[PDB]
């Protein structure tokens, strides 16, 4: 009842998991103390905090935060250090320590010390693209990678069948604007137009019949995300699916 | 009653270049908690003893066979390199895969890492992954 502490994760899922804890003054004990300060004549508390460590609950384990801190010590404040847990698979909850060391102070003497450490549980728990019929599932061997500078680029399609009857379908891009709040209706245009007409991809209806290169060229600039108009397509009736993915600034 | 103690310690189609993986995925060599290995592998470089088969295999194929050295054995596909270690996981080493010349004949591939934490004792248990690879026919003869 001096600084109230709270933790909080967020899960990253292309990389570790991310938890960060925070310190805070705890207004309701800082007007308590206060009282008596500014009956001995002080404005703000002067506590130091001298030893702030996260450690990995286990049998015996530790960590460290993913940047550097000093020894601090402030008045009416807040800090929130960072870090990095391993991002597990399935059921696994992991624990933390969370060890601390607030040192009030007085008249340069009466260095009245504290210590606290609450553990618990460091789980808030709040690219395969599928075919969505027979587990055809696609997936770019170098996703989100490309700096292109409006030159030729290639890329990885690594299609993954059921190895039964492994040749079939065809790509294609697909440079039409699509035919869709009057700037609902153009910000849905611009979208719409820089879409189908910045990329060209250059081996058109390449009719793969289980690696791909699909060479671009680019020819604006702007961060595309999602890489959407590139689709198949399949010997069934209509399997126009996406592939969703992969990204590619052109500067 | 007699008791004892409690101690505690997918690939694609391939040509026929060499294709070198710089592997981090999910090991997971299931140690306690944070498992420095000490000794650490660099590069792992399998297909060397399928081809110090294979060259046997033309020479055991030279002569009438009689199972001097082929009884039975799957052991082409079975690619078992066996990565020995000394005393929260690692990152893997660099594969190169390395098929330069290497048969039709397989499909498949795995493997075996030795997990080790050796406290004034002998070896630990040993953790196993597999690798599915496709080869493409480049060229002929």
């Amino acid at each position: 009842l001096l600084n109230m502490r709270l933790r909080n994760i967020s899960l990253k899922s292309e990389h570790c998991i991310l938890s960060s804890l925070d310190f805070q003054t705890s207004k309701a004990s800082e007007q308590l103390t206060k009282k008596f300060i500014y009956p001995q004549e002080h404005n703000s508390f002067l506590k130091l905090n001298f030893q702030e460590i996260s450690y990995k609950l286990i049998d015996g384990t530790s960590q460290i935060e993913l940047d550097p801190i000093c020894p601090l010590k402030v008045p009416l404040t807040a800090f929130s250090y960072d870090s990095i847990s391993a991002t597990f698979k399935l059921v696994l909850l992991p624990k933390s320590t969370q060890p601390h060391r607030v040192k009030i102070t007085l008249a340069y003497e009466l260095e009245l010390h504290p210590n606290l450490k609450l553990p618990v549980r460091t789980s808030w728990e709040t690219s395969l693209v599928n075919s969505k019929l027979s587990n055809v599932k696609f997936k770019f061997i170098n996703s989100n990678i490309k700096v292109i500078k409006g030159e030729k680029f290639t890329m990885r399609l690594q299609i993954i069948n059921s190895s039964s009857s492994p040749l079939d379908l065809v790509v294609y891009y697909n440079n039409t604007i699509n035919p869709i709040t009057l700037e609902n209706q153009y910000q849905l245009h611009n979208k719409y137009r820089k879409i189908a007409e910045g990329i060209i991809l250059l081996s058109n209806d390449y009719k793969i019949p289980y690696f791909a290169d699909l060479r671009f060229i680019g020819i604006m600039s702007g961060y595309y995300g999602t890489l959407s108009g590139l689709k198949v397509l399949d010997l069934n009736t209509n399997e126009l699916i996406e592939v969703g993915n992969g990204a590619s600034v052109l500067i | 009653s007699n008791p004892v103690e409690e101690e505690a310690e997918k690939m694609t189609r391939n040509s026929w270049m060499m294709l070198d993986g710089t592997k981090t995925d999910f090991h997971i060599t299931v140690r306690n908690k944070s498992l420095s290995c000490a000794i650490n592998h660099i590069k792992i470089i399998p297909m060397n003893n399928i081809e110090q088969m294979l060259k046997p295999d033309y020479w055991k194929k030279m002569p009438p066979d009689d199972l001097y050295i082929m009884e039975k054995q799957l052991d082409w596909l079975s690619k078992s390199c066996v990565r020995i270690i000394k005393l929260i996981t690692f990152d893997l080493e660099l594969d190169n895969t390395a098929v330069p010349f290497n048969f039709t004949g397989f499909d498949l591939l795995i493997e075996y890492g030795m997990s080790a934490t050796d406290e004034s004792c002998i070896y630990l248990k040993k953790l196993s992954i597999p690798y599915e690879v496709t080869l493409r026919r480049t060229i002929e003869v």
